[PDB]
RNA sequence: GUACCCAUAUCCGCAGCAGGUCUCCAAGGUGAACAGCCUCUGGCAUGUUGGAACAAUGUAGGUAAGGGAAGUCGGCAAGC
RNA sequence: AGGCGGCCGCCCCCUCGCCCGUCACGCACCGCACGUUCGUGGGGAACCUGGCGCUAAACCAUUCGUAGACGACCUGCUUCUGGGUCGGGGUUUCGUACGUAGCAGAGCAGCUCCCUCGCUGCGAUCUAUUGAAAGUCAGCCCUCGACACAAGGGUUUGUC
């Protein structure tokens, strides 16, 4: 989903700064990675095999 | 190879969503059929006039949200069909609709 | 999500946000209320008790 | 001479064709009204097909923040 | 874009595995071509025997929506942390349901213990019950609450 942040920015040389700011800001959830292969790669003139 | 028979609350309000309205009151029957066919298990589907009644008591499409129907599985004799039990739904009224779920009656 | 394969700054990568406040409010339909015990506390008691 | 149709199916148009053809009877409500809308007496199965989904384009209908004719040969169409 | 080659220790054996000399034969098919080759050539269907083993997967059907003109794509299916239908909550949308009571209510009409807001009847609305009622996933979330369902079918697919 999709949700707000109020964030204080931190940018120099604007009239941003020193302001709050509220940004369009997504969720991703990514749960952990299970490593199972493992897969090498030999450099052909072709390209990878 | 039973006779039995439940009850249920079919929700015509949720299982019709985006059709039209001289539509909206000929699908909730063939939906009440496919429901039948979905829980008993036979092709065989009869429901009577008094159903018929609840369904078309409000007009094309101003469909009832939900009906209280009663599914009796009976069998068939003299010269039958291939199919040989029949679903004949009827129709059983009741004022509320709060906590109200599947009942199998006697 | 893959890692950028050109690094740069230009003064928009690598700046330490701060983070205030983050909204959940009901996303399905307009959102009136931050948490539950803030929806309670500003209704009161309902039917359901 | 005396049946029957007298018509979006008995007439004419090559046809059960959104075409054309002369008449009498006409109720209740709202309403000035034989206007428009809903009913009764009386008819009908939606007009030579049904089932599933609601893609582009189309044919009819309705909207849209701010500007209000700046589009276009022309306020054409639509809307007040 | 790899499969033959090299070393070590044995094995059934061979000292004619090759050039020089002697001997005698094997088709000498009597003039004739496509003959001798890397071939135990490439792949396909079967026949009988030895050993080692293998015991499935797609497509339809059904469901699903993150997809769809039709095809196509991503998905679920077990009897225990499986799915489905109702129900229950959470969220939300509109705005306070029917009934009940009122010494709220513009007022009006009737009755008599002649009534120190007297009662009754009609009466747009209002108040309390009432942030009430109603819908809420069909393309929202959780539910081990109640029911039934579950290995149930059809088509096809092998590498000397
Ligand atoms: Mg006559
Ligand atoms: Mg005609
Ligand atoms: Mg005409
Ligand atoms: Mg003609
Ligand atoms: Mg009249
Ligand atoms: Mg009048
Ligand atoms: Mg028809
Ligand atoms: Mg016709
Ligand atoms: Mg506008
Ligand atoms: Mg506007
Ligand atoms: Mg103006
Ligand atoms: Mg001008
Ligand atoms: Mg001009
Ligand atoms: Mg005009
Ligand atoms: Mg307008
Ligand atoms: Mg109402």
């Amino acid at each position: 989903g999709m949700t707000h942040i109020v964030r204080e920015v931190d940018r120099p040389g604007s009239k941003v700064n020193k302001k709050e700011v509220v940004e369009a800001v997504t969720i991703v959830e990514t749960p952990p990675m299970v490593v199972v292969g493992i897969v090498g790669y030999v450099e052909t003139p072709r390209g990878l095999r | 190879n039973e006779v039995v028979t439940r009850e249920y609350t079919i929700n015509i309000h949720k299982r019709i969503h985006g059709v039209g309205f001289k539509k909206r009151a000929p699908r909730a029957l063939k939906e009440i059929r496919k429901f039948a066919m979905k829980e008993m298990g036979t092709p065989d589907v009869r429901i009577d006039t008094r159903l018929n009644k609840a369904v078309w008591a409000k007009g094309i499409r101003n469909v009832p949200y939900r009906i209280r129907v009663r599914l009796s599985r009976k069998r068939n004799e003299d010269e039958d069909s291939p199919n040989k039990l029949y679903t004949l739904v009827t129709y059983v009224p009741v004022t509320t609709f709060k906590n109200l779920q599947t009942v199998n009656v006697d | 999500l893959r890692k950028s394969l050109l690094v740069q700054t230009k003064r928009r990568a690598l700046e330490k946000i701060d983070l205030k406040f983050i909204d959940t409010t009901s996303k399905f339909g307009h959102g009136r209320f931050q948490t539950m015990e803030e929806k309670k506390a500003f209704m009161g008691p309902l039917k359901k008790d």
